[PDB]
C-alpha cells in the first residue's frame, strides 16, 4: 500500500542519531525512547516497550473503529505468574472484569523469543502462535489455570473447564520467520489480523515494511 | 522395548546393543507427525557419534532411516524442522548478537585505550592478553559448527 | 510499601505520601546497580512514572511494587 | 550533583554537559578501594562512547583520570579488575565453551551428513545455506571483541 | 608431594575412553559416571556430582581424622532459597540439628561460576569466598535470614543477629584463578583448607595437579 | 505424592509403597523430554536412587520431590 | 601542487599541511571517469589514518568529498568500484579459499588424530597448542575486516 | 614396488590396493632421519583421506606405523616437525598478519564510514552485504583448521 | 533452454563419489578428471584443463560450423611471455602461421583470477576482457610487441603497428560479476560469444546453469 | 634434452628414442616432490603424454621442456 | 648483560608515536624510517631495510674490531639471480674482487621467511642455516654456480668445484624459533656469532632483548 | 638509461647529468602507481638516492637500473 516520501523522513529520523533516551512518543503510561524505537530496524531484535505499546494501540484501534473487547496484559505478566503463582498477580487486574470482554492477548516472551497466547472469550478457547515452530502446551495450560482459579476467586463462581479449550499451532497454517531476528514483529501481527477476526496471511518478504510502517503507526499513535 | 530404554539414557552401547534393525527400529518407533518429536530424537540419535566406526556409521545409518521415514510424511514441516535444530544447536537465537556488539563497542574502545597508554602497569600487558588465551576465552563454540556446516553446504 | 525484586529480594520502606517518587527510584537504581534503561518499575501492573505519587496511584500500607530486567526477542 | 546524575542514566550529553572538569570529576566522585565500583563506573562512563569527536574525546580523558587515580591506589586490586571486566564482557565466561562444543561434535557430523545424502530435498540446500546467514546467525560478538583486543596487545 | 606412577594409570583410565555413563564410584547416594568425573579434566568445567562428592569426602575426613563438626548443604540448596524461601527449604534438615555443629559449608553456583559461603559457628560469622573477585553481601544476607528463621521455627528460639557478623572476601587474600575454567577447584580448595582451619595458601600453578589428584581422592573416597 | 519442577511445574501422583521408583523417573524422564543425565532428583535434599522405595526414604501422603536441571561452572 | 606530492607519499602531516582545502582539493585533481583512480586515490588518502582527531576526521570530510564527485559521474561504476576495493583488500579473492578447505580435511583429520594418539609424546600436547596462539597464527586478519564491516551494515 | 607407485599419485584406492601390509610398508619405505620426509610423506598419505570408513581407517593405521617409527628414531626432529607441517598447512606463517591488519585500520574505517553516509546509495547497502557473503569471502580457512585443532588440544 | 532430466545424471555423477583421478574425456592431448571437472561445482574455482579444454572445444565448433579461424593459446602462454621474453615462447607456434587466422584468443591468468584478451587479426586489434573491473593496459602491450616481433622474426616482415589498436573494455558494457568464485565462466563464455561475433548479453544469475552445461559439453566434447 | 623449470631451474638429459616418457615424468616427480596432480609437463606448449615418445613428437638435442605448477583462478 | 634505563627511553621513542617516514638513521645509503624501524617489534615482522642495515653494521665491526674480510650482498640479490642468471647479477660486484675476503652472507629471502647462506671462503665451503626447519639444497647450489662462473668470467680463472662444499645446518645444531614472527632475528644473529666464528649459542628467550638492542644498535649505529 | 622492473618490465629513457633524480623517481611512483614506501631503486646494487645523480654514480648510455617490491619475513 502506502509510502508517504515525507512520512517516510519521519522515520529515517527517529531511528536516527542524537539522544539514545530521547522521548519520542507517550502514552498509557510508556514512553518510547530514540532507545526503545530502534528496536523495530533491521535485522535489530525488539524490547518490551515497542510490544507493549503496539500491543495498546491495538485496543484503542479496537474500541474506537468497533472491533472486540481487546483486554492485553504486560509482557511482564506471563513470567511471574509461571513463578509466583495467581495469588502475586491477583490485583493485577482489578480495574477490570475480564470475562466481561471478548479477546485476551498475552505477549509469551521465553527469553531471546516472542510467542503469543490469543483467549478468545467468545469461543471459550486459547491458542498459542509462535512463529518459529515452537508449540506450546505447558504454556496454555499455565494460564488457564490462572483463569479457573481467576474467577473463582473473584466471582466465587468456578469454571467449568470441560468446557474450555486450547491448543498450538500448526506452522503450516499460521507464517513462519525465515531468520531469528524478525520475531518481535510475528509476535504483534498475529496480535492483530487476530484482533479483527481477520485471516493471518502475511510473509517475511512484507516484514521489512511493517517495520518501518510499526515506527510510524507506534510514534503518531495513529494505528493505520 | 530396547528401543524406548535406549532413547531416555542413550549410549554408544546401547545403540549397537540392538543389532541391525536398530536403525529402522527408531524412525518406526518415532512419530514423524511434528518435527519437535523428530528434532528431539533425531537429537537423542546423534548424541551418540563417537568418531569409532562402530557408534559412527551406526548413527548415520540410523539417521538416513530416521529422515527417509519423515521426508515422506505430509504432515512433516521440514521447514519447522531445520529451524528447531539450529535452535537446540545455538546456530540460531540463544543471544541478542546485534545489542551485544552494541554494547562492546563503546567498552572496547576505552579497554583497547587504556592498554596503549602509558599510565598502563607494563605488568598486565602480558596478564591481559596470556588471559584472552584459555580456551574459555578462545574456543569458539557455535561459530565453528556454524562454519563446518557451509563448508559442505558448497560441498567440499 | 516495598520494592520486591525479580531475583527472590525483598527490600521495604515508606515515604510521603503526595510525593514525587521520581527519587524513589533513582535511588534504588544507585542502590542496586541496576540503570534504569535495564529494568522497569510496575505496579499491580500498571507502570509507574516519575510524576505519579504513591498517595495518587492509591497504594496502602503494605503494598508491594515490582521490578523488572528489561526483556528482548526475535 | 551533577556527576551522580549522570552516572544513573549515563549519556553523551549528560556526559558534555559538564565542561573540562567531568573527566576529573568523576574519577574522584568514584571510590576505587574494591574495583567493583570502578567496573561499575568504567563500564557507565564508556556506555556512552559514540564515534563523534566529543563524545569520543570526552570518554577518553574521562577514562584516563580514572584509571590514574586507581592505579596509584594500594587498595586497588587491578587483578580482580581487569578480571571482573571481561566477564561483564562476556571474553570470559558467559558459557561452557567446551562442553558446548562438546554437545556439537556429534549433531554436527550427522546434519553435516544428511546435507550430503541423496534423500535430502534440493530444496533446503539453498534455504539451510541463506539461514545460517541472518546476522544473528553469522554476527559474532565477543569473539569480535576478543580480536580487536589481541588486535592492540601486539600494538597495531 | 605424591604421584605414584601406577596411581597415575588408575587415572587416565578413569579420564579415558568407554562408557560416558560408566560407573566409577558411589557414596552417600551419589554415583560418580566417566562422565561426571571427566568434567575434571584439564580446563574442563566440574559439575555438580564432582562438586558435590567431594564435599562429602570432606565430613568424612572430618570426623576421622578429628576435625570440626563438618555439615555440608548441596550445590543445589543456595538456588532453592534464592528462591522458593525457607518453607521451601525446611525439611530439608530434619535429620540433624544444625548449631550442634561447628562448621557449615555452602557451594554457592551461580550459572556458568562456583563461590563458597564459609559459616563458622564457633566463631558465630559467616565467609563468602570467590576464586574471581566478585563479592557477595546479597548472598550472605540470604542465608543468616534462612538461619535465624530456621532456629527460630525450629527450636522456638530466636537468634540475636547483634551477636551475627559475616562478610566478603578480599581478593588480595584468597588467591584468584588466572583463567575462567579451573573455579571448580578454588571452589573446593578453600572448603578444605577452611575445613581444617588451614591458611589457604595455593595457587593456579598447583591446581593442574589438584585436578589429577582428586579424580585419585574422589575414585577412591580415599581422601588425602 | 508429586513431582513439583523448577520452573514453576508441578505435577501430581501415587505410586506402590515398596515399589522400585527405578520407574518413577525413566518415565517422566520421557513425560518432560528432560534426559536424566541433565537432571536430577533430590527429595528433601537427599539424592533418590533407583533400588530406594518412597516406602523406605520414608514419604507421606502430600510429599514434594524436587528435580533440578544440572548445574556446572568454573 | 602539494595534493600531487601528498599522494605519492601519503602521510597524516602532509595531509594536514593543506588547511581546510584538502578535502575539496583532492576530489577535484582526481578523476572519477575511471574507478581504477578512484579507489588507488580511495586508498592512498585513507591509507593514513590514525586514531587521532586530527588526522581522522581530516580522512573523513576527505573522503565524503571524493565520494560525492563521483557519485554524480555518470562514467563512474560504483560496482566496479565496492568490488576493485574488496579485492585490494582481501576481502574478495586473495586466495582459492574452498580448495584450500579441500586440502586440509583430510591432514586435519590425520593430525587431529596423531595428537589424540597413546604414541604423542606429552611433550608437544603443549608445545603444539601454544604454538597455534603466537599472533602470526592466532591473529585473524581479514575475517575481521569483513566482520567490522557487516557489523555496520546492519547499522549498530 | 607399488608403495612407490603409490606415493607419487596417493588415492585411496591406491592406498587400499596393499591389503593390510600398506600401513607397516610405508613408514618402512620412509626414511625417518630427517623430517622433510617424514612430513612430505605424512602429507602424502593423508591427502587421501576421504569421511568412509576403508579410506579413513586407511590412513589411521597408515600413519600411526609411520609416528612410532620416527618417534623411536633418534635423528628425528620432532620439533622441526610439527613446525614444518604448520607451514605447509597455512596455520604458521603465509603472510605477515600484522603489517595485513595494520593496512586495513584505516581503509576499514572510512569504508564502514561512506556505507553510514548519506551521500551512499542506498543501492549497494545490499549489494555490498550481500558480496562479503559468497564463500570466496566468508569461508573462512586456516582459522577453521587452527580451531578444529585446539579443540582436541583441549581433548573433547 | 536445455535440461534434459537424463542427460542431468550424467553430470551429477561426473561430479560425484569416487575416484579423483579418474578420467572422463580425453582430447587435444588433455584428460579432464574427476578432479580437474569438479571444479566446474558451484562456487568452485576452475583449473587449467577444464578451461584449456573448453577453449579447444571452441576451434572445434568454429571450424565445423562455419566460423572464423580460430586459434587459441594455452593458459600457460602469457606467463611464460611476461617472463621468458618471445625467444622462450618462439618455437611455439611452428605448426602453424598466424595472421592466417582471423580471431586469436589468450588465457589470461593472473593468480586467483581469470581475464581474456581477444585478438581480432581481422580487425588488426586486441580487446583484454576482465569479468570483475580490472584494466588491462601493459597486459596487452605485451602481447602485441610479440607480434610485431613475432612476424618480423618468422617472416622478416615487420608489423606498422600504426596499423594496430588494442584497449581495455569498460565494465559498463560487458557483464561483470557479483562474487569471486565464478570467474572461470566469464572466462570462457566471453571466449565464445567474442567467437561467434555474437553479442556479449548474459548475467551472473544464468551462469550456475553455464555451470552444468559446461561439464555436459566438455564430457560429450559435444560443444552445444 | 633438458627439464627447465620456472622456478629458474635448469636440470638436463637424454633417454630412449621410440622410449615411453611415461617413465620420465614418474621420476622427476619425486625428484622435486612435486607431484603430477599439482604440475603438468608441456613441450613447445604440447602437452607431452605418458603414451608419447621423445622420438615421435620429434625432438632433438638441446630441446628443453617446460614444467608449470597448476593454476587456478576465480 | 645491559640495560641503560635512559637508553632504554630511546628505544620506546623509536617505536612511537608520530611520522611514519620519519627518519631516525643513515648510512650505506639507506634511512631507516619510524616505519622500517617499527618491524622490530614483538612479534612483528622485519623488513629489507631493518635486515639490509643490521647487515652492514656488520661489516664495520669486523673491520674496525679486527674480524675476518665481511662482504655482504643484498636482500635483493639471491632473487633477482634465482631468476635473472648471473648475466644481469654481472656488474653488481665490480667495485670488488670476492676471493680476496674470507666470509660472505647472503640474506635469503623466501617470501613471508627469512635464511642465511654462509660462504666461508677461507674453507672453501657454503652453508644455509635456516631459524624453522627447511633445508636449502637447491639455494646454495644456485649461489656457488653463481660463484664458478663468477671468477671464471672476470679472472679467467674457473673454479675446481671438486674442491667446493656446502649442505644443509641440522636444526638441532643451531637454535629454531618457537612461533613465526620472529625470524628476521635468527637470520641475523646467526649472521653475528657466524661473523665472528662464535659458537651460534642463543634461543627464543633471549631474542624479545635481542630486538630492542638491535634498534639501539641499529639507531646509534653504535654496533655492540 | 632505462627502468627495468621485476614483473619482467623493461620502460627506458635519458635525462639530465648532473641532474637531480630526486624526480626521476616521484614520476615513475605515479607511473606505475607503485608507491615509493613499497618499492626500492637500486642501481648494480647500491640504492639510490634522491641527492645523487645519473652523472655522480656514473651510468652510461643503456644503462639499466632495477625496481624491486619491498620484501619482508619472520
Amino acid at each position: 500500500l502506502e509510502l508517504t516520501e515525507d512520512m517516510e523522513k519521519e522515520i529515517s529520523n527517529a531511528l536516527g542519531h542524537g539522544p539514545q533516551d530521547e522521548i519520542l512518543s507517550s502514552a498509557f503510561k510508556l514512553r518510547i525512547t530514540r532507545g526503545d524505537i530502534q528496536t523495530l530496524k533491521n535485522y535489530h531484535w525488539l524490547n518490551d516497550e515497542v510490544i507493549n505499546f503496539y500491543m495498546n494501540l491495538l485496543v484503542e484501534r479496537n474500541k474506537k473503529q468497533g472491533y472486540p473487547a481487546l483486554h492485553v496484559f504486560s509482557t511482564f505478566f506471563y513470567p511471574k505468574l509461571k513463578s509466583g503463582g495467581y495469588q502475586a498477580v491477583k490485583r493485577w487486574t482489578k480495574g477490570v472484569n475480564l470475562f466481561e470482554q471478548e479477546i485476551i492477548l498475552v505477549p509469551i516472551h521465553r527469553k531471546v523469543h516472542w510467542s503469543l497466547v490469543v483467549i478468545d472469550l467468545r469461543k471459550k478457547c486459547l491458542k498459542y502462535l509462535d512463529s518459529m515452530g515452537q508449540k506450546g502446551h505447558r504454556i496454555c495450560e499455565i494460564l488457564l489455570q490462572y483463569l479457573q482459579d481467576e474467577s473463582k476467586t473473584k466471582r466465587n463462581s468456578d469454571l467449568n473447564l470441560l468446557e474450555w479449550t486450547h491448543h498450538s499451532m500448526k506452522p503450516h497454517e499460521i507464517p513462519q520467520q525465515l531468520n531469528g531476528s524478525d520475531s518481535g514483529m510475528f509476535t504483534c501481527k498475529y496480535a492483530d489480523y487476530i484482533s479483527r477476526d481477520k485471516p493471518i496471511t502475511f510473509t517475511q518478504h512484507q516484514m521489512p515494511l511493517f517495520r518501518k510502517k510499526m515506527v510510524w503507526e507506534i510514534l503518531h499513535q495513529q494505528l493505520l | 522395548a530396547d528401543v524406548s530404554t535406549f532413547l531416555a539414557f542413550p549410549s554408544p552401547e546401547k545403540l549397537l546393543r540392538l543389532g541391525p534393525k536398530s536403525s529402522v527400529l527408531i524412525a518406526q518407533q518415532t512419530d514423524t507427525s511434528d518435527p519437535e518429536k523428530v528434532v528431539s530424537a533425531f537429537l537423542k540419535v546423534s548424541s551418540v557419534f563417537k568418531d569409532e566406526a562402530t557408534v559412527r556409521m551406526a548413527v548415520q545409518d540410523a539417521v538416513d532411516a530416521l529422515m527417509q521415514k519423515a521426508f515422506n510424511s505430509s504432515s512433516f514441516n521440514s521447514n519447522t524442522f531445520l529451524t528447531r535444530l539450529l535452535v537446540h544447536m545455538g546456530l540460531l537465537k540463544s543471544e541478542d548478537k546485534v545489542k551485544a556488539i552494541a554494547n562492546l563497542y563503546g567498552p572496547l574502545m576505552a579497554l583497547n585505550h587504556m592498554v596503549q597508554q602509558d599510565y598502563f602497569p607494563k605488568a598486565l600487558a602480558p596478564l591481559l592478553l596470556a588471559f584472552v588465551t584459555k580456551p574459555n576465552s578462545a574456543l569458539e563454540s557455535s561459530s565453528f559448527a556454524r562454519h563446518s556446516l557451509l563448508q559442505t553446504l558448497y560441498k567440499v | 510499601l516495598k520494592v520486591a525484586g525479580q531475583d527472590g529480594s525483598v527490600v521495604q520502606f515508606k515515604i510521603k505520601r503526595h510525593t514525587p517518587l521520581s527519587k524513589l527510584m533513582k535511588a534504588y537504581c544507585e542502590r542496586q546497580g541496576l540503570s534504569m534503561r535495564q529494568i522497569r518499575f510496575r505496579f499491580d501492573g500498571q507502570p509507574i512514572n516519575e510524576t505519579d505519587t504513591p498517595a495518587q496511584l492509591e497504594m496502602e500500607d503494605e503494598d508491594t511494587i515490582d521490578v523488572f530486567q528489561q526483556q528482548t526477542g526475535g
